[PDB]
RNA sequence: GCCCUUCGGGGCAUUUGGUCAAUUUGAAACGAUACAGAGAAGAUUAGCAUGGCCCCUGCACUAAGGAUGACACGCUACUCAAAGAGACGC
């Protein structure tokens, strides 16, 4: 149901949301993806996300360390610095 | 509170109600005489392995913690969480609705104490 | 909402993956919440017990095979026997002439 | 901050901290103890 | 460089006079020498000088006042807390394991590396519908 | 073995005296786990498995543990 | 309890005498597993991993010791830590995929 | 990167005179003399131009595994396998200070370039940071699980970089005495470290691999490859010359930027030396960079010079891009 | 208690301090007892180390000694198979 006629019609599934995002003009408990009701203090590490929007398994490598510590934990750290796709101009100066 | 006695070999376990009375009775009867001319051995008592005694000492621990928590929390929060009064249940629904029927806000937000908060507070 | 069902111009159902997390649980947080089946757990555990039982049988068979003696006795305990067999395994290819000098009673 | 119960009379406090006049003749108070070395900081990945 | 002491213990006066001694006593929990902060009282009848009794490491890990050794949130004796609210922090209590654990915790905290009311509510739920 | 036999004969006789096993200079490895190093938490919750392992340890049975062809021509 | 005191004392004595021999850690952890002491067995394996962090045999022993007792979530944490610590060891990756 | 042309190096002078392997080598700031510490427990001071023996100093009861002549002070420091780190007053030719505390034999010794601090590394697996004046062990840089075989001091963070025989390389923040990073790229014992003088890069050498890193990130920049021997030393010029000396006796001269091996040699042993005794144990360029002083397991100081006869055409850069 | 005062007033001086003296139940130890019988693949033996939840004497925490101070000596599947040939096999 496009704009501006969704009155009376309530979404029942996340497919009823279109691609998602709760409809603010219908007063009802809307959840665009699902329910996280109560997790009984599950002691797992919280699954964080890296810069490009993917799962990060360096959170196991960095565990028990300070944030300012240099830790090589990926294959990118094995590549020579010129051949990395991040940059090409590096100031090698004291 | 309890006076377990085992006459077959003659040893007693005396459970008072207070720390102060227990220590006063311990240091007051240290090598003190009974009716017979003997020297008593009044030590601290190792915990009983009787499952009942363990269960009731545990229950004393949780009721003491509950007493302190109920003193610390607002009485409105205690009643609204307690879930025995139907008035408390419907008060909980109406207060942790904020419109949007069928919401039922999380405990971390509904039962939250803070400077600003979203609650009657106190 | 992750899978979208479409009908093409030819008239058939095609499931299109909005994410890429259908066939693999990477890039998907739900991988933390999966519970493996009890039958598969029993299968893996039983396979581990089978490997352990085979290794125990191999240990007992090796002990029984080395417990059987053949030829002369040149040791005094079991560690000496194992060391002497290791010495044989390494050094027979170099001391054949001295070996036959002992087996012969004369020249190398 | 908040505490075990509630607040009673005054919150802000002014505290005067001075070192204690210890006896010049006292030796060390406590015997030193032999404790095993702690575990290392978590090792890094082996980037071979 | 400052004790974690509840208002129950800090005597009456908002202007308090406090003494400090480096390595003045051993911790009552972890038995390691720590800085003692001893103040005055609400009466000049017995000069006990109510002092700290546990170190800031043991104060922080078990989350209790240094003088009276009871909880900062609820005001429970710390075993009552760790046995009724349950879990949180058992803490070793043996001869060498005690200083081992304290040593490692202090080493971690100095090197940077590191929900009570939720378990209080869960305790309320276990007790409200309970029956002996 | 002699001391154990005497201990079980005196325990069933009614008398019960525990002896000081705490020698100086040495540790009691039964009071608590010696130099505990708990496993680090990963991305998977382990709470129910920890509870099950504690249940297994608590109900461990002491009563199930006890310690202590052919001819010569062809070969 | 007295028997377990003897065995723990002997095993810890041999840990203290030669910490670089892996058989001491392995036998101590195996014996504690056979006593169904899982926290103690995990502690022994973790301390052995402190002494020998990049040992593939020790890693596989600790993973398999927690797989034989149906501790699947524990063992998957172990396998993530193992292939994080040792990314270029093919055996750990093979064991995780298997 | 297209490599620069560097002239090949040849043997100039061979100086016999120690009775043990020459493990240490240290040039004066003024380039007049250099210091060879050797397995015959002695430190010899040699004139650099003539090569003649000026003096012999004996204060160690074991092999001298490290030397440093201070650029600010009239001191010479040494360390040896006898657990001892000593400070020699060169206005008297006498030991005036001890730096005690290493539990076993001491393998390396460097001075902080700016401020008056001495860092030593040792077989007790640790790098001790000492004050020169008060001889007080201000820091005990610990965390390696093996012998600290080499070590560099630097004017900015990371100030201390230690390479150990358990194959890791740790970069240490000197103010706090705790590590800011670990580099675990090497497969075996990292026996050599060196710091480029003008670029903010450094190089570590294990057996077969010489890896080049960027400060302070520890970012893997490149890899000198081809020298399949145990590398004992590493020496970079001002003109971008890396010297990998190897325990089998193998010498490799590389260009620092590209990684191109412009020369490969095998050194020669004295009359009387076994073929097992062919090997380079120490090396340093002098202050100018025109000479390379190596000290070898045939108990020999050797001086290596650039060939002025050779042209860029007589020795062309046989570098094949891929 | 003194001192000043225009007799209204004011001034000088300012918060010590470790359960108490109280010997069982907040922690000290040898002797003594029954003993015991000083390491290196036969016998007798000089030692010097090594590692530390083992210490003792000593100023030695940069000697030396304590039987070379003692401890050490036990335990032992688990990164784990492959081909070939046999079976009133199934
Ligand atoms: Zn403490
Ligand atoms: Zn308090």
């Amino acid at each position: 149901p496009p704009y501006p006629n969704r009155a009376g019609w309530r979404p029942r599934a996340p497919e009823d949301f279109g691609d998602g995002g709760a409809f603010p003009e219908i007063p009802v408990a809307q959840y665009p993806w699902g329910k996280n009701d109560s997790s009984s203090k599950s002691n797992a590490l919280v699954v964080q996300v890296d810069s490009e929007g993917k799962v990060d398994y360096t959170a196991i490598a960095r565990q028990g360390h300070s944030s300012d510590r240099i830790i090589h934990a990926s294959f990118k750290d094995l590549i020579p610095l010129r051949q990395r796709a991040e940059a090409g101009q590096i100031d090698l100066s004291r | 509170e309890r006076i377990r006695v085992l006459n077959n070999r003659g040893v007693a376990f005396i459970t008072y109600t207070n720390e102060a009375n227990a220590q006063f009775a311990k240091e007051a009867m240290a090598h003190q005489s009974l009716d017979h001319n003997e020297i008593l051995n009044v030590r601290w008592a190792t915990a009983d392995p009787n499952p009942l005694a363990q269960k009731r000492e545990q229950r004393r621990i949780e009721e003491q913690a509950a007493e302190a928590i109920r003193r610390a929390l607002p009485a409105e929060f205690v009643a609204e969480i307690e879930g025995k009064d139907p008035e408390a249940r419907k008060r909980r629904k109406l207060e942790s609705s904020y419109g949007l029927e069928g919401y039922e806000a999380p405990d971390a937000v509904h039962f939250a104490r803070g400077p600003n908060a979203v609650n009657p507070r106190g | 909402g992750t899978l979208d069902i479409i009908e093409t111009e030819d008239g058939e159902m095609i499931a299109v993956d909005k994410d890429g997390t259908f066939f693999s649980t990477a890039n998907a947080t739900d991988f933390a919440q999966h519970k493996p089946d009890k039958a598969a757990v029993d299968r893996l555990v039983a396979d581990l017990r089978k490997a352990e039982e085979a290794s125990l049988k191999r240990r007992r068979e090796k002990l029984a095979k080395s417990g059987e003696e053949h030829g002369d006795v040149t040791y005094i305990n079991e560690k000496n026997k194992q060391f002497n067999a290791k010495l044989a395994r390494f050094y027979n290819k170099y001391t054949a002439e001295i070996r036959d000098s002992f087996e012969r009673g004369t020249m190398v | 901050s908040a505490q075990m119960g509630n607040n009673t009379k005054k919150q802000e406090r002014i505290i005067k901290i001075v070192e204690r006049q210890r006896d010049p003749m006292e030796p060390p108070k406590f015997k030193h103890k032999k404790i095993p070395r702690g575990p290392p900081s978590p090792p890094p990945p082996v980037m071979h | 460089d400052f004790p974690s002491v509840c208002e129950n213990c800090l005597p009456e006066n908002p202007y308090v006079k406090m003494l400090k001694e480096d390595y003045g006593a051993e911790c009552k929990l972890c038995t390691r020498p720590f800085t003692v902060f001893s103040w005055a009282g609400d009466g000049r009848a017995h000069g006990r000088k109510k002092r700290t009794n546990i170190c800031l490491t043991c104060a922080r890990l078990k989350n209790a006042c240094q003088c009276c050794i009871m909880d900062l949130q609820f005001g429970l004796p710390i075993v009552i807390r760790d046995k009724a609210l349950e879990l949180i922090a058992p803490g070793p209590q043996s001869e060498i394991n005690r200083e081992y654990f304290a040593q490692n915790n202090e080493r971690a905290i100095e090197e940077g590396r590191a929900k009570t009311d939720e378990k209080a509510r869960e305790l309320l739920r276990r007790l409200a519908n309970s029956k002996p | 073995l002699a001391a154990l036999q005497k201990r079980r004969e005196l325990k069933t006789a009614g008398i019960n005296i525990k002896i000081t096993t705490r020698k100086k200079g040495q540790m009691d490895y039964n009071a608590d786990i010696p130099f505990e190093k708990k496993p680090a938490p990963g991305f998977y919750d382990t709470t129910e498995e920890i509870a099950r392992n504690e249940w297994q340890r608590a109900h461990f049975d002491p009563k199930k543990q006890q310690v202590g062809g052919p001819s010569a021509s062809l070969q | 309890k007295e028997y377990q005191g003897r065995k723990r004392r002997e095993f810890e004595d041999y840990i203290r005498r030669n910490r670089l021999r892996l058989q001491n850690w392995f036998q101590y952890a195996q014996w504690e597993l056979e006593q169904k002491e899982f926290a103690r067995a995990r502690s022994i394996f973790e301390r052995a991993l402190d002494v020998h962090p990049n040992n593939t045999q020790l890693w596989i022993r600790y993973i398999e010791a927690e797989l034989k007792n149906r501790n699947i979530n524990h063992a998957r944490n172990l396998l993530d830590r193992a292939v994080t610590r040792l990314p270029r060891v093919s055996k750990l990756w093979y064991k995780y995929v298997y | 990167p297209r490599p620069d042309w560097h002239p090949p190096w040849k043997l100039m002078r061979v100086i016999s005179g120690h009775l043990g392997w020459v493990r240490a080598l240290a040039v004066e700031p003024n380039n007049q003399w250099f210091a060879s510490g050797a397995g015959d427990r002695t430190i010899k001071i040699w004139d650099l131009a003539s090569g003649q023996l000026r003096l012999t100093l004996t204060g160690h009861i074991s092999t001298v595994r490290g030397l440093a002549v201070s650029p600010r002070h009239p001191y010479m420091f040494s360390c040896g396998e006898d657990k001892m780190v000593k400070c020699w007053d060169l206005e008297t030719n006498k030991v005036i200070r001890h730096y005690h505390g290493h539990l076993s034999g001491v393998y390396t010794l460097k001075l902080h370039p700016t401020l008056d601090v001495l860092v030593t590394g040792g077989r007790d697996g640790v790098a001790r940071v000492w004050d020169m004046r008060t001889r007080s062990n201000v820091h005990v840089l610990s965390g390696h699980t093996g012998t600290v075989a080499d070590l560099v001091c630097q004017e900015a963070d990371p100030q201390v970089i230690t390479g150990s025989l358990d194959s890791t390389v740790r970069m240490w923040d000197l103010a706090a005495g705790k590590t800011m990073g670990v580099l675990t790229h090497h497969k075996k014992g990292v026996r050599a470290l060196v710091t480029h003088p003008t670029e903010f890069t450094f190089a570590t050498a294990s057996t077969g691999s010489i890896k080049q890193w960027k400060c302070p990130e520890g970012a893997f920049m490149q890899n000198f490859e081809g020298h399949n021997a145990i590398i004992n030393t590493l020496a970079v010029n001002d003109q971008n010359v890396l010297f990998s000396g190897g325990d089998n006796g193998s010498m490799s001269f590389w260009d620092w930027k590209s990684g191109y091996r412009f020369q490969s040699l095998d050194t020669t042993a004295q009359p009387g030396s076994l073929d097992a005794e062919l090997g380079i144990m120490s090396s340093t360029f002098d202050m100018s960079g025109a000479r390379l002083i190596t000290g070898e397991a045939d108990k020999t100081i050797k001086i290596w010079k650039e060939d002025t006869t050779a042209t860029p055409e007589t020795h062309p850069i046989e570098w094949k891009p891929s």
